[PDB]
DNA sequence: TTGTGGGAGCTGTCACGGATGCA
DNA sequence: TGCATCCGTGAGTCGAGGGT
RNA sequence: CCCUCGA
């Protein structure tokens, strides 16, 4: 049998932790401070930055989301996320 | 009275009236003589002067030696053992997880008789692990201790077993040795007698007496008598010698075709050839004297015999039926009987040093493997000693013994008792013993012949009850592995000072009398008609002429820890049993008191323990500080010694050692210089001294619990520290080596303001639950990112790597000071696991006050937690003002049947405030017999009360009449041990006389900061998604099938069903009823048990085909949505 | 008879005795069999592993042998080894010598996994580790009333932490749900006005090992207490045979309104004075009570 | 019970553990007692199977046998079963793998496809349902 | 076996050297005889939850008229040893009439303590109860036949699961029995197996015949109908 | 999300023919896991390709290291880009 | 891939029911 | 073929922390 | 799983 004391030892050093129900129930949760900045943004900015490294997408891609061109899209993703970076003063909560 | 054999030991006044005729032996005497043995040390050669010496690895060497090839030709022989000096010492061990060795030398000698050659050489063996001053050894960094092992000697044993259908009385025998085959020979139902070999089925024994070379005739001259072997053999099938040969080996080996030659070698090979069939000196001896052969002592071989084979035959044919005598061939009138497995005479324990010497053994024949494999495929006149000799096997053997074995164990350190009493623990499991499912009742109980050898009172009340004894206080193990103790020699009525130790054998030939018998002060049996024992707990009185032996001394039949109970023979056996086991469990307290009634057994288990520093040699102390002692030695030479300050005990407790001598002082060789964890001015010092009242107190100490005086708390005399060690480390893993550093994700400059620039703790800080002590992060992968991570990431443009934070944090309901940070590196040469790279261990120290539910208990077995901590106005108080310490429910102590508590209090009381015995107009009756110089006390006086020779009822009660008064010529206690109180509540006096002293009370580490646990959330096993288990794992309390059928029998089924499925195992519903609870809104509906799952999956792996159905008849598919949450993603991330 | 128990059940819908022969084995999925990096270096593997890893390594090497075109006696040997290895996954000892690991274990098989009161059925599915759970040693606590347990602080801040952060966002104490829980998790004073207020009529159930009866499981009204030990009323002693020479018990707390009303109604401990199995009452005074009256 | 009838049996058995706790100075109230015993016969042995399917000799449970009696238009006479074998033999395979002897219980199980109406409380406790019993049963439910 | 001397001390006076080491026996092996005693009676308990588990109260009455007769009661009447655990708690199952035409307790009512006692006091000495061996359901029992919920004082609920609490009251005091058996007896009664040193009983009515040997007991009834 | 209202639970004998339509794959190599990467080597007890991904998205080469690529199969690597729970319900088999 | 070449343990358990196998 | 033997079944609960 | 301990 696999011990618990070597289950837990185990996590320790593992990319993902032996998660609780409360950390996935957080998760799941609202993150009141990010979700009200990205709310703060105009429709535009706030999807632009959301493709864009949210979802990863890559900005052809964005664009054909959007149907915008690809500089427009590189546009909005920069100047939403400097008003971002403006918004959010809970990265220093975090940085 | 004096004790004065230590020097400088505090003046202890004892109310024994027996003289002690011997010392107690060195308590560590059963592993240093045992290790020393197998070492060869030049103190064990000088003892065997005094009483032909080889040593255990000399033994090894030369059963080895000389390796022959098979030609003949070369032979290897292993000549003399030799030790360098240690590597490292015992703490550098200790901080550096290494083991305490040295290394092993031997001479290996090669000789070529084809060229006539001879190579010479020292042949390094390995790193020995080395045996400390204190009986232990340190293994990987812990210290450890090599339990002594019950075990039946190697020898020739008879039982008599009764038939299980036809109620006749069958009868077998086992001819057992220390190494190689087991014989056997068993009668049937059936009238055949018959040999059962390895298991193997029963064979006649005319198979295996005509295999040996007996004719037919030959054996019915013999066993002719016995119409039992007539009868078994009429009824045998083949008549003859190498048939006879024939059918051993094909009952040998299945499925072989059978050769007579080589059956010949085989049964040669088996029990007389000496290769690989040994009984030791043990076994031959106990045959001989059991048959009666070799009767002229020769000791030259020792094998199995041809002629013993014969003899334990006609020994079982007659036992069959039970003559009482016997006579072999050069026989010599030998008893017929059967044999007691539990007898001490026939149960020997393997010590350590043997215990090691059997795993050198295997090594060392794994290794001569490889020397004869290596003789043929080498050029002849290339190889040397050095080519030949693999320590390969001959390492991982004692690596593997020490690290495996049930008899290599964590050694217990609670304080010195503890590991005083493990280093001398017999235990009856272990590989060559016997197992649990095999543990009966009968190996269990108290033996008649564990008498001054195993004590009967110390032993575990669990599960392990029987298995685990202690050794008796004067008992030694002799160099046969039986267990010796010392008697007075009794000359046809007068008790000489002449000591003989007795085995449990030599015992039972003779009769023993009593330390407890009267004498006139010249030497002989005052007494008239004595009580004395013999043989199967016989009881019975007789003139002293007959008298053999007499006890050394009361306590002979009891353990160190039995020995220090005072009024032990007041206390029924079952609370003494728990007094002896709770003394091993008390905490080293900040400031250590010994008590003021105690027996002789404080001081000398405190020095032997090893944990108080003693003077080597005489010397004056030339420098003293908390760090170290010096003392400059008459000879010129000077000595230091080092005072362990603040280590961690492997159980937690603080081993804090302090100097208790001053620059000047004259100290000699054997003294105590400091004290150690639960000692004071050399004495063992488990408790305190308590002021206690035995009475009701409002039910705040009903059912056992205890009531404290906060004096207690304030005063600290009840704080204990306990030290944790904190270890973690930085690795490599799959997406690269983890880091440890002071960048921390997710975490705010504030909760890191304790750390240093490298990321751990600072020493000195005070630190709570969830406090970083040592930040490290572990590489994450882009897709374990949160969404709210990757935004952040994004935006600040941080190029950093991905990383989860993986810091070691202080765990639930642990703060302290950090007292020291330890650190190894790979970029510094440190020797760290394979992928390890950074290791570092904080280590906290807490003070802990006593508190609500913290265990205390005296020594009889008197055992609660504390039900309630009163403040020093409300507790009962005495008519000066005076608050009792602690309060004792008196419907505890009448029916646990120990009083000794009560009469300890009553000394407790006298002790404390002095007393002085009239004496005017002549001493008083009472006082007649014992008292001398205890005739009068000064206050808080230091006395003892030996176990079964202490303070008698009468001079107790005498002592309670001449109490010296308080500083207001006010006697406080009456003439019964009682008082008055104030109840401190109210005022008003409580209405009767309560019993009040002074009774030894010790803190048991069974602490409610250790036990105190709880957890709305957290870790799941990885198999079945269960809580993990354990308060240090976070784990939950696991709802058992007991607690089922409670649910179940209360009709409570939504309870039921919430505990199987949501508050353990329903991974969704876990998630989902977390989150309701912290939206405000109903608790949801469970889901389905993964254990479930995995049950049917556990099935379909055997080949089952279990599905799961509907109403319709079909399979329900049993698995969850991948896109079941795709809108509230969107939502929390408002869009 | 006997043998007929056997063919009339092979004889119902189909179920051809063919599948007591196998040709294919089952390989259990990878996660019920964990394999974990220990401090060293070193692995531990699930049993599992080792037989599965005996039968590849059999069934392989047979496959060699068959296509070298082996002696049939070489390969009869190997057709053996692997029906051994086979039967030691699925039930190893059965026959002959069981697999062994080091120190001579034998490797528990799959039919181990499911017997004894270690298997799957008595350990993992009657029963298991369940959250909002804690334990701690018991004191006496005479003050309380019959309905009544002290529960330690410390526990209860835990066993409620949820209720305890959704309250503490009620009240503004906190912003968010997340300062909720470091709100909790640092102690912060806040807490613990808090907490008297979602403890208040909150039942929680008590339970003391060995369960020999109902009655050894009861509910309770917690009391904050302060310390670190849970207080219990000194008449349900007898009830769940607890004393005070170091006993320790379980709390639970329920959650749903149903195990709550399950609680308060069905196993409070005031409701449950008689015996279930004499019906005479149990919650009478024992000792000291006894000489008081 | 071959002689005196199933009535007297129970008589029989209720007093003679009711005896062995007596001797001891336990009191345990006699319906629980008779709760365990009336378990022990609730089935019958098939002495000649008539124009059913039952197979001589094996036993079956009284309600099932004399409704599959009542069905047909058959010689059973009553059987004392010890509780571990009346437990053994019940209609749910999974309440009888839990309890003992699992391998067996299992191997047999699957030659004969039996399929487990999941009704006993126990069976529902192993899959999360809520137990027919106390504030699970439907009336209340 | 008792040793033939005694310890003559009391623990007040302190025992002597040998009488503590012989006091050591049998404490010691009764200490290790609880560890054993408290799994068998454990694994009985176990055996008797699954053998009683699915027993639950189904319905409020199936009203038959079958029951037991129990005594309540040479001068005067002695109260029943045993009205404790057989009379009391159960359901009245014929009404009780006195020596006169006075109706003491009537056909189904509690049997408790009141009722017991103004039984007892009228003279009556046996009383017809309500019991689960004569109880008609098909599945489980009727609240009826098994009288009150011993926990809770009034008649047991519609819901009850009283397997799980017969096994319980009934495996809780096991720990006590200690010593053809006791504990073992209790286990050869509930599995049902032939008994050791078995009582032979009568299969017909009728004439003995007793063949008087030597360690050989031999016995012959001829019935009362003459049949063989 | 299952009901938890399922009428009955049935056993029989599982043909060789049910082994392989639950199986993913066959397992035909011993080895575990790589001494030096920690990784799950191909066709082995432990095999990403038939048993499932050991991390949330991530096939064995990182071609498809994404919730945007799911349901699609790496071509290169052989593994179905998806949680990694499935490493808890998918059986492998072994040919005799 | 070449003179030769069989493990380390173990029993110090007990009661009961029924298939297995043996004469 | 009628048993005797051999085999296979079962042997209390929950805790702590240290190990392969 | 084992070891030592706890009720
Ligand atoms: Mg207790
Ligand atoms: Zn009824
Ligand atoms: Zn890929």
């Amino acid at each position: 049998q696999i011990t618990d004391w070597q289950l837990a030892s185990n996590a320790e050093h593992s990319s993902t932790g032996l998660r609780s129900a409360e950390v996935e129930a957080l998760e799941a949760l609202p993150d009141t401070e990010i979700k009200e900045a990205l709310q703060a943004l105009p429709e535009e900015f706030r999807m632009a930055v959301y493709y864009a490294d949210v979802e990863g997408f890559p900005y052809k891609e964005i664009a054909e989301i959007m149907d915008t061109p690809i500089g427009t899209v590189m546009s909005r993703l920069h100047r939403g996320r400097r008003q971002l970076r403006g918004l959010l003063a809970d990265v220093a909560r975090d940085r | 009275s004096s004790n004065n054999s230590v020097p400088g030991a505090p003046n202890r006044v004892s109310f024994a009236k027996l003289r002690e005729p011997l010392e107690v032996p060195g308590l560590l005497d059963v592993q240093t003589d045992s290790f020393e043995w197998l070492i060869g040390s030049p103190r064990w050669r000088e003892s065997a002067a005094e009483r032909n010496p080889v040593g255990g690895l000399e033994e090894v060497l030369y059963e080895l030696s000389p390796i022959e090839d098979f030609s003949g030709s070369m032979s290897l022989s292993f000549s003399d053992p030799r030790f360098d000096d240690v590597k490292a010492p015992v703490d550098e061990c200790k901080d550096k997880d290494m083991t305490y060795a040295a290394p092993l030398f031997v001479t290996a000698e090669f000789i070529n008789n084809n060229t006539g050659e001879i190579k010479s050489q020292t042949v390094f063996m390995g790193d020995f692990p080395m045996m400390t001053e204190k009986g232990t050894f340190i293994i990987n960094g812990t210290e450890r201790v090599v339990v002594s092992q019950l075990v039946r000697s190697p020898g020739v044993y008879f039982d008599e077993t009764i038939d299980k259908s036809t109620d006749k009385t069958l009868h077998s025998v086992k001819v057992i040795p220390s190494r190689g085959a087991w014989l056997e020979f068993d009668v049937d139902k059936r009238d055949t007698v018959g040999v059962r070999i390895d298991r193997k089925r029963r064979q006649p024994v005319t198979v295996l007496l005509k295999a040996l070379g007996w004719t037919s005739e030959q054996i019915v001259e013999r066993f002719g008598f016995s119409e039992i072997m007539r009868s078994t053999l009429e009824k045998d099938n083949t008549v003859g010698t190498d048939e006879a040969l024939l059918d051993i080996y094909r009952k040998l080996r299945p499925g072989e075709p059978p050769t007579k030659e080589s059956a010949q070698t085989l049964l040669e090979n088996l029990f007389f050839k000496e290769k690989r069939y040994d009984l030791a000196r043990v076994g031959r001896y106990k045959v001989n004297k059991k048959l009666g052969l070799h009767v002229g002592e020769p000791i030259t071989s020792s094998t199995l015999t041809e002629e013993d084979v014969v003899a334990t035959i006609e020994y079982l044919v007659r036992l069959h039926e039970g003559q009482t005598t016997m006579t072999v061939p050069g026989g010599v009138e030998v008893p017929v009987e059967t044999d007691d497995i539990d007898h001490f005479g026939n149960r020997r324990l393997r010590t350590v040093g043997e215990l090691i010497q059997n795993q050198i053994r295997v090594g060392m024949s794994r290794m001569e493997r490889v020397v004869r494999e290596r003789m043929t495929t080498q050029d002849v006149e290339a190889i040397t000693p050095q080519t030949l000799i693999n320590i390969r096997p001959v390492v991982a053997a004692i690596k593997e013994f020490f690290g495996t074995s049930q008899l290599s164990q964590f050694m217990d350190q609670n304080n010195p008792l503890s590991g005083l009493t493990h280093k001398r623990r017999l235990s009856a499991l272990g590989p060559g013993g016997l197992s649990r499912e095999r543990a009966g009742l009968e190996v269990r109980d108290v033996h008649p012949s564990h008498y001054g050898r195993m004590c009967p009172i110390e032993t575990p009340e669990g599960p392990n009850i029987g298995l685990i004894g202690s050794l008796s206080v004067y008992a030694r193990v002799n160099p046969f592995g039986f267990i010796e103790t010392p008697y007075r020699k009794v000359v046809d009525g007068v008790v000489s000072d002449e000591i003989v130790y007795l085995t449990a054998d030599e015992e039972d030939r003779h009769v023993v009398a009593q330390a407890n018998s009267p004498i006139d002060a010249d030497g002989r049996f005052v007494e008239p008609r004595v009580l004395v024992r013999r043989k199967a707990g016989e009881v019975e009185y007789v003139p002293s002429s007959e008298v053999d032996y007499m006890d050394v001394s009361p306590r002979q039949m009891v353990s160190v820890a039995t020995a220090m109970i005072p009024f032990l023979e007041h206390d029924d056996a079952n609370r003494a049993l728990m007094g002896a086991n709770m003394q091993r469990q008390a905490v080293p307290l900040v400031r250590s008191e010994a008590p003021l009634v105690g027996t002789g057994m404080e001081l000398r288990a405190a020095i032997d323990a090893g944990d108080v520093v003693v003077a080597e040699e005489s010397g004056v102390i030339e420098e003293v500080s908390a760090d170290y002692i010096t003392v400059m030695h008459d000879n010129g030479t000077r000595r230091t010694y080092r005072m362990r300050k603040f280590a961690r005990s492997n159980h937690g407790t603080c081993a804090n050692q302090c100097p208790i001598v001053d620059a000047g002082d004259r100290v000699e060789a054997g003294q105590v210089i400091a004290d150690g964890p639960c000692t004071d001015d050399g004495e063992m010092a488990l408790g305190k001294n308590l002021l206690v009242a035995i009475m009701p107190w409002e039910g705040h100490n009903y059912e056992d619990a205890i009531i404290l005086s906060n004096r207690l708390v304030e005063e600290d005399v009840l704080t204990s520290i306990h030290i944790e060690e904190h270890e973690i480390d930085a690795r490599d893993t799959k997406l690269g080596a983890e880091e440890i550093t002071r960048d921390i994700p997710n975490i705010s400059d504030e909760v890191l303001a304790d750390l240093d620039e490298r990321g751990i703790v600072r020493i000195g800080a005070e630190v709570r639950d969830g406090d970083i002590l040592v930040g490290k992060v572990t590489p994450k992968g882009e897709t374990e990112l949160t969404p709210e991570e990757r935004l952040l990431r994004a935006i600040f443009g941080e190029k950093a790597r991905e990383v989860r934070d993986t810091s070691l944090k202080v765990p639930h309901g642990e703060s302290g000071k950090v007292i020291g940070i330890r650190v190894f590196s790979r970029e510094d040469e440190d020797e760290l696991p394979a992928g390890v790279n950074e290791l570092v261990r904080v280590y906290v120290a807490q003070k802990r006050k006593i508190s609500d539910g913290d265990k205390l208990a005296g020594r009889h077995g008197n055992k609660g937690v504390i039900g309630k901590i009163l403040p020093v106005e409300d507790m009962p108080f005495l008519a000066d003002g005076t608050p009792v310490d602690i309060i004792l429910n008196t419907h505890g102590v009448p029916r646990r049947m120990n009083i000794g508590q009560i009469l300890e209090t009553h000394l407790g009381w006298c002790a404390h405030s002095g007393w002085k015995v009239d004496a005017a107009k002549g001493v008083p009756d009472w006082a007649a017999r014992l008292p001398d110089e205890l005739l009068e006390a000064q206050p808080n006086a230091i006395v003892s009360t030996p176990v079964f020779d202490g303070a008698q009822e009468a001079e107790l009660q005498g002592l309670l009449s001449c109490t010296l008064p308080n500083r207001d010529g006010d006697v406080l206690v009456d003439a019964d041990g009682k008082a008055m109180l104030f109840d401190g509540r109210s005022g008003e006096p409580f209405p009767y006389p309560v019993t009040v002293g002074y009774m030894y009370i010790m803190k048991l580490h069974h602490l409610v900061d250790d036990k105190i646990h709880a957890r709305s959330t957290g870790p799941y096993s990885m198999i079945t998604q269960q809580p993990l288990g354990g308060k240090a794992q976070f784990g939950g309390q696991r709802f058992g099938e007991m607690e089922c059928w409670a649910m179940q029998a209360y009709g409570a089924a939504y309870t039921l069903q919430e505990l199987l499925t949501i508050k353990s195992d329903d991974t969704v519903g876990r998630v989902k009823v977390y989150e309701a609870i912290v939206k405000g809104e109903n608790i949801p509906e469970p889901g389905i048990p993964e254990s479930f799952k995995v049950l049917l999956k556990e099935l379909q792996s055997l080949c089952l085909n279990v599905e799961v159905l509907s109403s319709d008849g079909a399979a329900i598919e049993l698995r969850e949505g991948e896109d079941e949450d795709l809108e509230r993603a969107a939502a929390n991330l408002g869009i | 008879l006997k043998r007929l128990k056997v063919v009339a059940a092979f004889q119902q819908s189909g179920n051809s005795p063919m599948g007591m022969v196998l040709d294919a084995v089952p390989v259990i999925p990878p996660e019920l069999r964990p394999m974990v990096q220990l401090d060293g270096g070193r692995f531990a593997t699930s049993d599992l592993n080792d037989l599965y890893r005996r039968v590849i390594n059999r069934n392989n090497r047979l496959k060699r042998l068959i296509d070298l075109g082996a002696p049939e006696i070489i390969v009869n040997n190997e057709k053996r080894m692997l029906q051994e290895s086979v039967d030691a996954l699925f039930d190893n000892g059965r026959r002959g010598r069981p697999v062994t690991g080091p120190g001579n274990r034998p490797l528990k098989s799959l039919s181990d996994l499911l017997k004894g009161k270690q298997g799957r059925f008595r350990q993992n599915l009657l029963g298991k580790r369940v959250d909002y759970s804690g334990r701690s040693v018991i004191v006496v606590g005479p003050q309380l009333k019959l309905h009544q347990c002290g529960l330690p602080k410390l526990m209860a801040l835990e066993l409620f932490k949820p209720f305890v952060m959704k309250r503490l966002v009620d009240l503004n104490h906190a912003q968010n749900i997340k300062s909720a829980k470091r709100m909790v998790e640092r102690q912060r004073p806040q807490v613990w006005d808090v907490l008297e207020e979602v403890i208040a009529e909150h039942p929680v159930l008590l339970n003391r090992a060995p369960t020999l009866h109902r009655l050894g499981i009861q509910a309770f009204e917690p009391m904050l207490v302060e310390g670190k030990a849970i207080q219990l009323h000194p008449l349900v002693c007898e009830a769940f045979n607890a004393d005070f020479d170091g006993d320790q018990m379980a709390v639970h707390l329920p959650l749903s309104a149903e195990a709550q009303a399950e609680a308060r109604i069905l196993m409070l401990s005031s409701n449950n004075i008689l015996s279930p199995a004499s019906g005479r009452p149990l919650a009478m005074p024992r000792l000291d009570m006894v000489t008081g009256l | 019970l071959r002689v005196q009838g199933p009535r007297e049996v129970q008589i029989h058995l209720v007093r003679e553990v009711q005896e062995v706790y007596r001797a001891q100075g336990v009191s345990i109230h006699d319906k629980h007692i008779e709760v365990i015993v009336r378990q022990m016969l609730r089935r019958v042995t098939i002495i000649d199977s008539g124009s059913t399917e039952f197979l001589p000799g094996s036993l079956i449970d009284r309600a099932e046998f004399e409704a599959e009696n009542r069905r047909v238009v058959a010689a059973g006479r009553p059987v004392l079963m010890g509780i571990t074998k009346a437990s053994l033999a019940t209609d749910s395979w999974l309440s009888a793998a839990s309890f003992q002897e699992t391998t067996r219980v299992l191997t047999d199980a699957a030659i004969n496809c039996r399929s487990d109406k999941l009704n006993g409380l126990k069976e529902n406790v192993i899959i999360g349902k809520l137990i027919p019993a106390g504030t699970g049963i439907n009336r209340y439910r | 076996e008792f040793i033939p001397r005694p310890v003559k001390s009391s623990f007040r006076e302190g025992l002597t050297v040998l009488e503590y080491f012989i006091n050591t026996h049998g404490a010691r092996k009764g200490l290790a005889d609880t560890a054993l005693r408290t799994a068998d009676s454990g694994y009985l308990t176990r055996r008797l939850v699954d053998v009683s588990q699915d027993v639950i109260v189904r319905e409020h009455d199936c009203q038959t008229e079958r029951g037991i007769v129990v005594e309540l009661a040479d001068g005067t009447l002695i109260r029943d040893p045993y009205i404790e655990t057989s009379a009391y708690a159960r359901t009245l199952g014929t009404d009780a009439v006195d020596e006169a035409g006075n109706v003491i307790v009537e056909r189904g009512q509690d049997l408790g303590d009141p009722e017991i006692d103004a039984l007892l006091a009228a003279g009556i000495t046996q009383v017809k109860v309500r019991s689960v061996l004569t109880c008609a359901t098909s599945t489980g029992v009727c609240a009826t036949c098994y009288g009150r919920s011993m926990a809770t004082g009034k008649l047991v609920d519609i819901g009850e699961a009283v397997g799980i609490v017969a096994a319980q009251s009934i495996g809780e005091p096991g720990t006590q029995l200690t010593m053809t058996g006791g504990l073992p007896r209790v286990q050869e009664l509930f599995e049902a197996r032939v008994p050791r040193g078995k009582a032979p009983i009568a299969d017909v009515t009728g004439r003995v015949r007793l063949e008087d040997g030597e360690r050989f007991y031999k016995i012959t009834i001829v019935p009362d109908d003459g049949g063989e | 999300l299952d009901v938890n209202f399922f009428d009955e639970l049935r056993i029989g004998l599982a043909t060789a023919e049910d082994i392989r339509q639950w199986s993913y794959g066959e397992v035909k190599k011993p080895e575990t896991i790589n001494y030096r990467t920690l990784k799950p080597e191909k066709d082995g007890l432990f095999c990403e390709k038939i048993f499932g991904p050991t991390r949330d998205w991530e096939c064995y080469c990182g071609k498809y290291k994404r919730v945007r690529f799911k349901g699609i199969i790496c071509e290169r690597c052989g593994v179905e880009v998806t949680r990694a729970k499935v490493r808890r319900e998918r059986m492998g088999h072994i040919e005799l």
